[PDB]
DNA sequence: ACGGAGTCGCGACTCCGTTATCACGCTATGTCGTCAAGTTGTACC
DNA sequence: GGTACAACTTGACGACATAGCGTGA
C-alpha cells in the first residue's frame, strides 16, 4: 500500500506539464522524492504497486489524478497507462461517506479554521481541522511577488517547480496519511481485527462494509461520467435567446405603457424624531440631514468682517440643520416584487397573506387572485407573469452567471461535475451546471429547451451519423419501498395492490385531480405529512377539503399510521415544548439503510424522508452500478469511440446514447435484468419495473 | 388664498413667463418635514405679501414638472428669476434661515 | 404552550397541535468596507 | 495677516448577506 498525490499545471481541459510526485509507502516508512524529470519511473513505481497487488491511494483521484497521469503518459510517452479501479482509494470518498454530517458539527471548532472553511471537504481544510498546516502555497508565493513588487497573476504559481511546491506536496502527502489514518480509526464502517493497511486488494474491497465499495464504483462510474459529457444545441440557444429577447422587449414595452413611474425614498442616514419633544417616529421612511452648510461663507475681506460687505452665497445647496428627503426617480421595474405590491395598493386591492417580514406574499396564486375594477392593469398582470417567467428563462439559459453558453466547451459538449453524496440523505447533488434545473414538457418553451438536448448531436466518429438516445426511469420507486417496509404489517396486501396498474392513476381517479403530476406531487405531500393549508393549496380548495382528503386516504391505509408510531418509539426518546421551539431528545441520531451507513437524520417528522429517500437513492446507485457492470462484461465498449455513454443521471433516470437502435434495445434490456437482479438480491418483497423510451432526444425520451 | 397651489400646466402658462420673483415648494403627503416647514410658509405669506410669489407643488399628483427639473430631495425651494432657475436650498429651513434665504437673493 | 376547537349544561371549560421534503439559482435590496476630494476649525509665527 | 494642516463630511463604488420565489425528482 503506498499513498501518492500529483502535481499538474491547469485542470482537466488545459493539463500539459507534470510538476512533481511524492510517494509514501508503509513497507518502507520513507518519502520518496522526485523530480519533474522521474515522470517515467513515477509511472513505473505505480505499474510495480499495481503488479504487487497493492492499493494506491489518492484523494479526488478518481475525478482528476488519474484521468490527469493518463493525459500526461498519453501526451508525454505514448504509452496505454491505464491503472485499475478495484487499486485505486479515494480519500474524498470516504471522507463524504464517513463524516456525513459536517454542518451541524463545525461549530464550536471554529476558533482552527479561517472561517472560509465551514463545511468544506478539500484537502486544505483537514489539514486545518487535523492541526497540521504549514502555509499555503498560493499565499506564499502571492507574498514572493508582493516581496519583488510586480502584480499577483492566479495562474503564475502552476508554471515553475521549485522546492515550495515540493514542500507543499509532502504536506499534501502527509495530511492525507494523517486523514487516512483518522477515517480508518472508524469501527463501524471498518472492523478494527485486521490491520488493513497490511492486506491484498481482495481482502481489503471484502473484509469491509458493502458502502464502500457502492460508493467506490459510484465514484468511478461519475467520473466516467464527467469525462464523457452530454451534447449541445448552440444555434438553437441562440435564436431562442433571440426570440425571448424580443418578446421581452416587447413585454417590457407594454407593461411601461400600461404602469408609471414614482419616487422611491432610499438614501436616508441620519434619524428623525418629534419637532415638539424628540422621540422617534417608526411612521416615516428613512430620510437624511447634513450637518455642514448655511447661507453666507467665512468672510475674507475687511468689509465682509465688518459686515458692510456681503458674503458669498450658499453654493452646495445644502444647510446644516434642514432634514430632507433623499430620494430618487424610480421607473416601474416588473421584475421587482415590491414594484408590483406598490402598484396593487396603489390598484385598490388589499394583500391578506404575509410574511414574516411584513411584506406581503407575492405569488402566481395570490397573481391570480388579484382582482381590480381596472380591465387593462387586470389583463396586464398576465403580462406580469409572463414576463417574470420569460425573465427566469433568459436568466438560467444565457444572461445568468451560471450560463450553459458560458459552459459549453469548444467540444459542444456539457461539462458539469456531480457530487456522488451531496446532500446527507444519501442523494446526490449537481454542481455549477445543474441539469436538474431543466424544465420539463409543459412549461413553456421548455419543450424546445429539452428538444436542444439530444444523443443526435454528436456525429460518430467515423461513419458520421447522429446517435440514438435511450431513457430508462422508474416508476413508484419510494411508493414500492414503503410498501417493502409496511408489508411486515399489512402482510404484503399494499405490495400486491400497487402491481395492478398504474397507482398514481389510480390514485387520480380516486381523488379526481385533473393531472397525473399533480396526483404524484399530492399522493407524495400525504406520504411525508403536509398541513392542511398545504394541502388545500395543493388540491386547489379548503382545509376542510384537506381534512377530508387525509381522513379518507388514512383510513383506507392504516399501516402508514402503524409505520410512523413504530419509527416514534423506535428513535425518539422524549419531545419537550418551547413556545416557539420544539426540544426533542433522541440518543440515536442515524438511521441503518439498506446497506448499513449511519443516514443522518434532521427532524422527527422527516425522518421517514431520511429513510425513504436513502433507500431510494442506494436502488439508483446499485442499480446503475450493476448496469454498467453487466453491460461492460456482455462484450459492450463504454465511451465515445465505442458503443454507448452515460450522460444524465440526475434522478432515478439514466440518459444512454448508444449506436443503433438493437443497442439501445440491449441497454433496456440489460437494465430491466439489473433491476430485477437488485430487487432479488436486497430481499425486496415485490416487484421492480423500469420503462425504456428510445428518442433522438429528450421530448421523446421523456 | 395665501399660498397658490399649482399644477404642471399651471405652473407652465403661469410660473415661466410670469415675471416675478416665485418660490415653489416641493413636497409630498407622506413626509413629513414639509408639515414642519408648511406653516412657516404660511407666516412668510403674511410677512413678505406683495413682493414675490410663494406656491407649492405636489410631485405624486403632478409626475410632470419635478422629473423635469431633477430633485434628489425634498423639501427644496426654488427662487424664480423670471420664471427660470436662480438660486435654490435643499431641506426643510427655519422661519429666520428663510428670512436670510430671502434677504440674500434681493 | 398558547391558539383552535370539541364540548358542558351559546359563553366558557377543557382537550389537542405544531410544519413537505432534500438540491441549486437569481434578481432586489440593505449593510458595510474603501476611497477622492473639499473644508472648515485651528494653532502659531 | 497669513499659512499649513487634519479630522469631518459628502458623494461614489464594490463586496457581501439575506428574500421569496422558481425549477426538478
Ligand atoms: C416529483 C417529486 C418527487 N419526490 C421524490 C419522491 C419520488 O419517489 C422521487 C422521484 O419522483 P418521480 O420519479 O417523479 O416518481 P415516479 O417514479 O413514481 O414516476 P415517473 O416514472 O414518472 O418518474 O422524488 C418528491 O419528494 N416531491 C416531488 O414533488
Ligand atoms: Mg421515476
Amino acid at each position: 500500500m503506498i499513498v501518492s498525490d500529483i502535481e499538474a499545471n491547469a485542470l482537466l481541459e488545459s493539463v500539459t506539464k507534470f510538476h512533481c510526485g511524492v510517494i509514501y509507502d508503509y513497507s518502507t516508512a520513507e518519502y520518496v522524492s522526485y523530480r519533474p524529470s522521474d515522470f517515467g519511473a513515477y509511472l513505473d513505481a505505480l505499474e510495480a504497486e499495481v503488479a504487487r497487488g497493492g492499493l494506491i491511494v489518492f484523494h479526488n483521484g478518481h475525478k482528476y489524478d488519474v484521468p490527469a497521469l493518463t493525459k500526461l503518459a498519453k501526451l508525454q510517452l505514448n504509452r496505454e497507462f491505464h491503472l485499475p479501479r478495484e487499486n485505486c482509494i479515494d480519500t474524498l470518498v470516504l471522507s463524504r461517506l464517513i463524516h456525513s454530517n459536517l454542518k451541524d458539527t463545525d461549530m464550536g471548532l471554529l476558533r482552527k479554521l479561517p472561517g472560509k472553511r465551514f463545511g468544506s471537504h478539500a484537502l486544505e481544510a483537514w489539514g486545518y481541522r487535523l492541526g497540521e498546516m504549514k502555509g499555503e502555497y498560493k499565499d506564499d508565493f502571492k507574498r514572493m511577488l508582493e516581496e519583488q513588487g510586480e502584480e499577483y497573476v492566479d495562474g503564475m504559481e502552476w508554471w515553475n517547480f521549485n522546492e515550495e511546491m515540493m514542500d507543499y506536496n509532502v504536506q499534501d502527502v502527509v495530511v492525507t496519511k494523517a486523514l487516512l489514518e483518522k477515517l480508518l480509526s472508524d469501527k463501524h464502517y471498518f472492523p478494527p481485527e485486521i490491520d488493513f493497511t497490511d492486506v491484498g486488494y481482495t481482502t481489503f474491497w471484502s473484509e469491509s462494509l458493502e458502502a464502500v465499495d457502492i460508493e467506490h464504483r459510484a465514484a468511478w462510474l461519475l467520473a466516467k461520467q464527467e469525462r464523457n459529457g452530454f451534447p449541445f444545441d448552440t444555434k438553437a440557444i441562440e435564436e431562442l435567446y433571440v426570440e425571448l429577447a424580443a418578446r421581452r422587449s416587447e413585454l417590457l414595452r407594454k407593461l411601461t405603457e400600461t404602469f408609471g413611474s414614482w419616487y422611491q425614498p432610499k438614501g436616508g442616514t441620519e434619524m428623525f424624531c418629534h419637532p415638539r419633544t424628540g422621540k422617534p417616529l417608526p411612521k416615516y421612511p428613512r430620510i437624511k440631514t447634513p450637518k455642514v452648510g448655511g447661507i453666507f461663507k467665512k468672510p475674507k475681506n475687511k468689509a465682509q468682517r465688518e459686515g458692510r460687505e456681503p458674503c458669498e452665497l450658499d453654493t452646495r445647496e445644502y444647510v446644516a440643520g434642514a432634514p430632507y428627503t433623499p430620494v430618487e426617480h424610480v421607473v416601474f421595474n416588473p421584475s421587482s416584487r415590491d414594484h408590483i405590491q406598490k402598484k396593487l395598493q396603489e390598484a385598490g386591492w388589499v394583500p391578506t397573506k404575509y410574511t414574516d417580514k411584513g411584506a406581503p406574499v407575492v405569488d402566481d396564486e395570490v397573481l391570480e387572485g388579484v382582482r381590480v375594477d381596472d380591465p387593462e392593469k387586470q389583463a396586464a398582470i398576465d403580462l406580469i407573469k409572463e414576463y417574470l417567467m420569460i425573465q427566469k428563462r433568459i436568466g438560467q439559459s444565457a444572461e445568468g452567471d451560471k450560463a450553459w453558453l458560458r459552459y459549453v466547451a469548444e467540444d459542444g459538449k456539457i461539462h458539469g461535475s456531480v457530487n456522488p453524496n451531496g446532500a446527507v440523505t444519501g442523494r446526490a447533488t449537481h454542481a455549477f451546471p445543474n441539469l436538474a434545473q431543466i424544465p420539463g414538457v409543459r412549461s413553456p418553451y421548455g419543450e424546445q429547451c429539452r428538444a436542444a438536448f439530444g444523443a443526435e448531436h454528436h456525429l460518430d466518429g467515423i461513419t458520421g451519423k447522429p446517435w440514438v438516445q435511450a431513457g430508462i426511469d422508474a416508476s413508484g420507486l419510494e411508493l414500492r419501498c414503503l410498501a417493502h417496509f409496511m408489508a411486515r404489517f399489512d402482510n404484503g396486501e399494499y405490495a400486491h395492490e400497487i402491481l395492478n396498474g398504474d397507482i398514481h392513476t389510480k390514485n387520480q381517479i380516486a381523488a379526481e385531480l385533473p393531472t397525473r403530476d399533480n396526483a404524484k406531487t399530492f399522493i407524495y405531500g400525504f406520504l411525508y405529512g403536509a398541513g392542511d393549508e398545504k394541502i388545500g393549496q395543493i388540491v386547489g380548495a379548503g382545509k376542510e377539503r384537506g381534512k377530508e382528503l387525509k381522513k379518507k386516504f388514512l383510513e383506507n391505509t392504516p399501516a402508514i399510521a402503524a409505520l410512523r408510531e413504530s419509527i416514534q418509539q423506535t428513535l425518539v426518546e422524549s419531545s419537550q415544548w418551547v413556545a416557539g421551539e420544539q426540544q426533542v431528545k433522541w440518543k440515536r441520531r442515524w438511521i441503518k439503510g439498506l446497506d448499513g451507513r449511519k443516514v443522518h437524520v434532521r427532524s422527527p417528522h422527516a425522518a421517514l424522508n431520511t429513510l425513504l429517500q436513502s433507500a431510494g437513492a442506494l436502488i439508483c446507485k446499485l442499480w446503475i452500478i450493476k448496469t454498467e457492470e453487466m453491460l461492460v462484461e456482455k462484450g459492450l465498449k463504454h465511451g465515445w469511440d465505442g458503443d454507448f455513454a452515460y450522460m444524465a443521471w440526475v434522478h432515478d433516470e439514466i440518459q444512454v446514447g448508444c449506436r443503433t437502435e438493437e443497442i439501445a434495445q440491449v441497454v433496456i434490456e440489460t437494465a430491466q435484468e439489473a433491476m430485477r437482479w437488485v430487487g432479488d438480491h436486497w430481499n425486496f418483497r415485490c416487484l421492480l419495473d423500469t420503462e425504456g423510451k428510445m428518442g433522438p432526444n429528450w421530448a421523446i425520451c421523456h | 388664498d395665501k399660498i397658490i397651489h399649482l399644477t404642471d400646466d399651471s405652473f407652465d402658462t403661469d410660473v415661466l413667463k410670469a415675471d416675478g420673483a416665485i418660490l415653489v415648494d416641493f413636497w409630498a403627503e407622506w413626509c413629513g418635514p414639509c408639515k414642519m416647514i408648511a406653516p412657516i410658509l404660511d407666516e412668510i405669506a403674511d410677512e413678505y405679501q406683495g413682493k414675490l410669489t410663494v406656491a407649492k407643488l405636489n410631485i405624486d399628483q403632478n409626475p410632470g414638472t419635478a422629473p423635469k427639473y431633477g430633485i434628489r430631495g425634498i423639501p427644496t425651494l426654488l427662487l424664480f428669476k423670471n420664471g427660470e432657475v436662480a438660486a435654490t436650498k435643499v431641506g426643510a429651513l427655519s422661519k429666520g434661515q428663510l428670512k436670510e434665504f430671502l434677504d440674500a437673493n434681493l
